[PDB]
């Protein structure tokens, strides 16, 4: 049970991929759904060492390339990588609402060759910034 | 390219049956943008990421926007300035256009940070100097 509350280094696991599934896998038991019932709700947090909710987990080490992350509000920048402090992965009974004309899915690659892809995030972007410019820029998540 | 050339053209010659001026909204987009999209460029992606990319480039580029007046190719590349679509209907004015293109090209010009460059360019210029060197 204390594996659920341990802070994860997805770039220090061997398969990052399979802990994405084992924490999808891990909440539609509890919930008695299916793990395509679930969507991943992705929280980004100031400091580690937070709340964590029983439906959460706490990822380390996730670097943002190309923006910044400002309560969970992502911009563009002009630096290479900007570190995430603690980031809470949520999975929550998915409502296909589709999705909301400010909302990014960013790629989340295991290293910076971005040769293997992990998972998929969602952020919602601020200001005016057109979520297409997200895309040409190359925005993406690197676990290491 | 070839291919695609020839899907422009193979589409064009559909629609304008023969005459002199096409409207620009009666100019199969959807059918340039999908083979583009799908067989034409599309078919070496084999990642979604990089299809999305692809899609947001066709849906920018082809469409009616493209044969406006200020129709902008690209978008605030040095931060100000940025580069404005040709008011051209002949080659010769295009060709005219490409040759007029200033010598300070950056990635915003293709939509990438500026950054993008600058580890890029300082290998080289240290590989200049290695080469340099070694020739001495």
């Amino acid at each position: 049970k204390e594996l659920k509350n341990i802070h994860v280094c997805l770039g220090g696991l061997f398969v990052p991929e399979a802990y994405i599934t084992a924490t999808r896998q891990y909440v539609a038991q509890a919930n008695s759904w299916s793990l395509e019932e679930l969507c991943l709700e992705v929280n980004v947090t100031t400091s580690q060492g937070a709340t964590l909710d029983a439906c959460s987990f706490g990822v380390t080490g996730l670097k943002l390339q190309g923006a910044t992350c400002n309560n969970n509000k992502l911009s563009l920048s002009n630096a290479i990588s900007t570190a995430l402090p603690l980031t809470q992965l949520r999975w929550v009974k998915q409502t296909n609402t589709e999705k909301k004309a400010s909302v990014v899915t960013l790629p989340v690659y295991l290293n910076f060759t971005r040769a293997d892809l992990i998972f998929t995030v969602d952020f919602e972007i601020a200001t005016k910034e057109d979520p297409r410019s997200f895309y040409e820029r190359g925005v993406a998540v690197l676990c290491t | 390219l070839r291919s695609a050339c020839d899907t422009v053209d193979t589409w064009l010659d559909d629609t304008a049956k023969g005459r002199q001026n096409i409207s620009p909204d009666k100019i199969p987009w959807s059918a340039l943008k999908t083979l583009m999209a799908q067989s034409i460029y599309g078919g070496r992606v084999d990642n979604e990421f990089d299809q999305r990319l692809l899609n947001t480039f066709l849906e920018r580029l082809f469409t009616t926007r493209s044969f406006d007046s200020e129709f902008k190719l690209a978008c605030k590349v040095d931060g100000h300035k940025d580069i404005q679509m040709p008011d051209g209907i002949r080659r010769e004015e295009f060709v005219q256009w490409v040759e007029l293109l200033p010598d300070t090209q950056t990635p915003s010009w293709l939509g990438l940070p500026n950054n993008a460059e600058r580890v890029l360019l300082t290998t080289q210029g240290v590989d200049m100097i290695s080469k340099m060197l070694k020739m001495q």
